[PDB]
């Protein structure tokens, strides 16, 4: 650890102290009754900003839960241990340079601070704006009625049934041996177990695709007049051209998906 | 035409709104669907969550697999090379090595699985419950299909999910009045019937909440209760009866 | 840090997450709750609670004529929950326990690191000293299933605790979409009775 | 160091589970709150009826 002079008082008899989950911290010296602390030596993770390397090619390191006068030490790149270096809330932040300007999210890093690529250009460490402030004028007596409307359409995307996949822990244990197949049985149930906690997998995503769809009762037919009054339907509808019933918009998702 | 009728007398909005426009709503609606393709069809990037879903599903399956060229404690990983080399009286401790480092590595995997799939059913039963609700009727649950007041939703395929397009329906252009919450004609209070009182400086009218339509303050408008003391921000004007000049004639 | 067990800090500062819970709460007041759905559209209050007497089957002419009744009444309500807040620290019974069970998770985690789990000793530097490095790698070797185990049992806890606590973040952003950017017709979701 | 590393990815897999955890933190404390476009700005005159 790193030595330090300390002031605690120790007692007369009292040779070392602890702390509440049973770690060392105060040593008192042998010869000298002075009283010495233990504090652990700096360590921490190391991480990269970076933009898209379509775009630039430039980085940025950061040096986590580390003051910034224990970095150039290490132990990567010479160079990536200077050039502005500046201390933020969460660790220490080498290759970027402070604004005092305020812009949305791009990256985060941590207690506020955002990097992002910003032009002559270089990378650098804002502190983000929680959106654009506004101030109604309220008062006792006023109103605000809309007179013109818009339609919007979004679009949520859900998850409903993942792959369905058995393991059969015979085989992958001990693939065609005799002593391994001898051993592996010795062991118990364990092998039994595990084939019937996959297969109430592999029944249940069945049942998924069964409660999200399944509630028509019967199957409709499209009417051949498509006179809805102005509306167009046909994205949406089956197209006759595939000989599958797959709609338009649905062929641009199956083909977005690898 | 009357099926969208119907789902605008769901939000405060009365029925002449839709079918005085109908012109203008249809093409909103078209252009609105022209969107979607050009948004889905330029940029990958909107499929994220049916994505990860694939991903975290392949890379447990490629930790398992790479999992059976470890050695886990003992001196091989090939279960016929140690019964080659090593006699079966001492073969038997090193294949138990390799008993316990691959049980373990199934176990993880499978506790892995079963975590994982409880996700999918808390999202499955969430999708359940938004075509039960969302496409089968319409929801006044705010804020669940989609930023604002809802109309309708249609239900689309995909591989391992489901896609929705919500139909909702925002306010665009708001205007500065001037209100005041009673109206006193002959020393009572004339509380409206279904609306706010506004005035733009000069005569007072009667509006819905959600749209500009005001009309001339008649008595089939409002509903009279109490004197014209109690109710604070009180106001007087004149209300007008029709029976007096339809019985005059 | 004594042994690994970093801790990263949030990303959003509780200084400016009072900025979020002083800007739902100033869009409540005036604009009432069309800035949910469009773009916030000013209402005096007195008018924005007559619009809320107005989905529980209560005519309009409750309100107006009983205006000093109900602002005293609802004055002296926040003061109830001032007092009761104050006296007794009971009241916080549910975010404690996230916290309390968290800290057992950590400090059974560390405890288990002077246990011998099978070998001779506990102590990765005397057992390399005592015992030849020939022999050692037997009792090191126990020094790792009984410490590797240690750490995916206390995984899998967290992986379960993790998912009640998501299943309690989805009902409160439930609750902040219905139950304050608009008003809610279930019974018994926001409160015991007419909401 | 060396005896750890030819257990296999056991380590690996662990670092992978628990960062899983702590973005999903950040995404829960997001939804909750971050529901408004605009901060809003509270008015001087406080009479609230
Ligand atoms: C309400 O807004 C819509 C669009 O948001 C307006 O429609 C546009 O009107 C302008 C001027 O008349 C035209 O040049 C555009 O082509 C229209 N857009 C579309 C998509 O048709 C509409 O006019 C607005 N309502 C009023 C009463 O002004
Ligand atoms: C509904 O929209 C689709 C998509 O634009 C229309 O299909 C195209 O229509 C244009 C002319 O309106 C044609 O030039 C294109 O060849 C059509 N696309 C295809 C793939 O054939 C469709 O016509 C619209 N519906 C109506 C009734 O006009
Ligand atoms: C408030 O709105 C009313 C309703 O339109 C206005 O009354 C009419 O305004 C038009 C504007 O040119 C005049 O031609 C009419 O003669 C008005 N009606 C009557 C019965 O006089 C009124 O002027 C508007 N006031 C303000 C201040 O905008
Ligand atoms: C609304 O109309 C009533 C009826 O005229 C007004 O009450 C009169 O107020 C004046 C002075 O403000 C008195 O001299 C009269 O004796 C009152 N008459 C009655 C019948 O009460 C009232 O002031 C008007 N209020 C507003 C805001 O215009
Ligand atoms: C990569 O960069 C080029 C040049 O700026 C650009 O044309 C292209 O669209 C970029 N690709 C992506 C996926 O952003
Ligand atoms: C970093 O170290 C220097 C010198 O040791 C010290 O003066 C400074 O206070 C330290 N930074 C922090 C945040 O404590
Ligand atoms: C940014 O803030 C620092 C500290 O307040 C100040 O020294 C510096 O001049 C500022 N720079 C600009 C461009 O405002
Ligand atoms: C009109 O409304 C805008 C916001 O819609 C507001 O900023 C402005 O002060 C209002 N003006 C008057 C005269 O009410
Ligand atoms: C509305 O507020 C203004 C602000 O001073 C006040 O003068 C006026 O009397 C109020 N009117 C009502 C009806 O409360």
């Amino acid at each position: 650890g790193v030595l330090t002079e300390s002031n605690k008082k120790f007692l007369p008899f009292q040779q070392f102290g602890r702390d509440i989950a049973d770690t060392t911290d105060a040593v008192r010296d042998p010869q000298t009754l002075e009283i010495l602390d233990i504090t652990p030596c700096s360590f921490g993770g190391v991480s990269v900003i970076t933009p898209g390397t379509n775009t630039s090619n430039e980085v940025a390191v950061l040096y986590q839960d580390v003051n910034c006068t224990e970095v150039f030490v290490a132990i990567w790149r010479v160079y990536s241990t200077g050039s502005n270096v500046f201390q933020t809330r969460a660790g220490c932040l080498i290759g970027a340079e402070h604004v005092n300007n305020s812009y949305e999210c791009d990256i985060p890093i941590g207690a506020g601070i955002c990097a992002s690529y910003q032009t002559s250009q270089s990378i650098i460490a804002y502190t983000m704006s929680l959106g654009a402030e506004n101030s109604v004028a309220y008062s006792n007596n006023s109103i605000a009625i809309p007179t013109n409307f818009t339609i919007s359409v979004t679009t949520e995307i859900l998850p409903v049934s993942m792959t369905k996949t058995s393991v059969d822990c015979t085989m992958y244990i001990c693939g065609d041996s005799t002593e391994c197949s001898n051993l592996l049985l010795q062991y118990g149930s364990f092998c039994t177990q595990l084939n019937r906690a996959l297969t109430g997998i592999a029944v249940e995503q069945d049942k998924n695709t069964q409660e999200v769809f399944a509630q028509v009762k019967q199957i409709y037919k499209t009417p051949p007049i498509k006179d809805f009054g102005g509306f167009n339907f046909s994205q949406i509808l089956p197209d006759p051209s595939k000989p599958s019933k797959r709609s338009f918009i649905e062929d641009l998702l199956f083909n977005k998906v690898t | 035409a009357m099926q969208m009728a119907y789902r605008f007398n769901g939000i405060g909005v009365t029925q002449n709104v839709l079918y005085e426009n109908q012109k203008l709503i249809a093409n909103q609606f078209n252009s609105a669907i022209g969107k979607i393709q050009d948004s889905l069809s330029s940029t990958a990037s909107a499929l994220g969550k049916l994505q990860d879903v694939v991903n975290q599903n392949a890379q447990a399956l490629n930790t398992l697999v790479k999992q059976l060229s470890s050695n886990f404690g003992a001196i091989s990983s090939v279960l016929n090379d140690i019964l080659s080399r090593l006699d079966p009286p001492e073969a038997e401790v090193q294949i138990d090595r390799l008993i316990t480092g691959r049980l373990q590595s199934l176990q993880t995997y499978v506790t892995q699985q079963l975590i994982r799939a409880a996700e999918i059913r808390a999202s499955a039963n969430l999708a359940a419950t938004k075509m039960s609700e969302c496409v089968l009727g319409q929801s006044k649950r705010v804020d669940f299909c989609g930023k604002g007041y809802h109309l309708m939703s249609f239900p689309q395929s995909a591989p391992h999910g489901v896609v929705f397009l919500h139909v909702t329906y925002v306010p665009a252009q708001e205007k500065n009045f001037t209100t005041a919450p009673a109206i006193c004609h002959d020393g009572k209070a004339h509380f409206p019937r279904e609306g706010v009182f506004v005035s733009n400086g000069t005569h007072w009218f009667v509006t819905q909440r959600n749209f500009y339509e005001p009309q001339i303050i008649t008595t089939d408008n409002t509903f009279v209760s109490g004197n014209c003391d109690v109710v604070i921000g009180i106001v007087n004007n004149t209300v007008y009866d029709p029976l007096q000049p339809e019985l005059d004639s | 840090k004594f042994n690994g067990l970093t801790v990263l800090p949030p990303l959003l500062t509780d200084e400016m997450i009072a900025q979020y819970t002083s800007a739902l709460l100033a869009g409540t007041i005036t604009s009432g709750w069309t800035f949910g759905a469009g773009a916030a559209l000013q209402i005096p209050f007195a008018m924005q609670m007559a619009y809320r007497f107005n989905g529980i089957g209560v005519t309009q002419n409750v309100l107006y004529e009983n205006q000093k009744l109900i602002a005293n009444q609802f004055n002296s309500a926040i003061g109830k929950i001032q007092d009761s807040l104050s006296s007794t620290a009971s009241a916080l019974g549910k975010l404690q326990d996230v916290v309390n069970q968290n800290a057992q998770a950590l400090n059974t985690l560390v405890k288990q690191l002077s246990s011998n789990f099978g070998a001779i000793s506990s102590v990765l530097n005397d057992i390399l000293s005592r015992l030849d490095p020939p022999e050692a790698e037997v009792q090191i070797d126990r020094l790792i299933t009984g410490r590797l185990q240690s750490l995916q049992t206390y995984v899998t806890q967290q992986l379960i605790r993790a998912a009640e606590i998501r299943a309690s973040a989805n009902l409160a952003a439930t609750k902040m979409s219905e139950c304050v950017l608009g008003q809610s017709k279930r019974v018994d979701f926001c409160g015991k009775g007419y909401h």
